[PDB]
This record gives C-alpha cells, sequence and structure tokens, in this order.
C-alpha cells in the first residue's frame, strides 16, 4: 500500500476508481509472489451511503480468507 | 501436482500421520473408573446378637 496511489474518502462512491485501484493492487501482488499464494478481489456495495468497500481474498496453504 | 491441489496435501499429511502411528504406538497403563462410593463403617460389621 505504500507504493500504490492514495485512495481518498471522496473516491469511495465512484465504483469505478475503486475497481481499477483494487485490480491494480491485486495484479501487483500476484506479480511478485514467491510463496505459492493466490490473490483475488471483490467489491462490496453498501445500501446505506451507496459506498463501495474493497475486499481482498487470498489462498495460503490451502486456506481461504477475506480481508 | 502436489502444489496444485489441497486434497493431495491432506493425503500426504494423513499418510505421514498413519506411518507415525504404526511406528510408535503402544498400550494404555492407567485405568479410568466412575466415582467409587464411600463406606459408612456399619456395613462392614455383621449384624447379630
Amino acid at each position: 500500500l505504500i507504493y500504490q496511489p492514495t485512495l481518498t474518502e471522496a473516491d469511495l462512491s465512484d465504483e469505478q476508481t475503486v475497481t481499477r485501484w483494487v485490480n491494480a493492487l491485486v495484479s501487483e501482488l500476484n506479480d511478485k509472489e514467491q510463496h505459492g499464494s493466490q490473490w483475488k478481489f471483490d467489491v462490496h456495495t453498501n445500501a446505506e451511503q451507496n459506498l463501495f468497500e474493497p475486499i481482498v481474498r487470498v489462498r495460503t496453504h490451502g486456506v481461504d480468507t477475506d480481508y | 501436482r502436489i502444489l496444485g491441489s489441497a486434497d493431495r496435501l491432506m493425503e500426504v499429511i494423513r499418510e505421514e500421520l498413519e506411518l507415525v502411528r504404526e511406528q510408535f504406538g503402544d498400550k494404555r497403563r492407567t485405568e479410568i473408573t466412575a466415582n467409587s462410593a464411600d463406606i459408612n463403617l456399619e456395613d462392614l460389621i455383621t449384624q447379630e446378637d
């Protein structure tokens, strides 16, 4: 997250900047992997403020987890 | 092939565990019972005249 572009609160409702941001982050993570992990992404839509919270999924040692 | 799937990993782990069990198994020494009762000291003395 240090080298990726900063994501601001005002960008949490576009639903398009978030998708590209998370896709770039996941691609960068998958590019440099050296321990056998796999990375995927998902976008969550909230019905309260029409926000779009990013979701990151990873499979390590055969175990799936969502962050 | 091993790195591609998790079922293969679980099979390897299971085989290792089974080999360990078959190589270092033994028996049980301690016995387990169920709450042995007490003695009132009167049932140990025969009742007579």
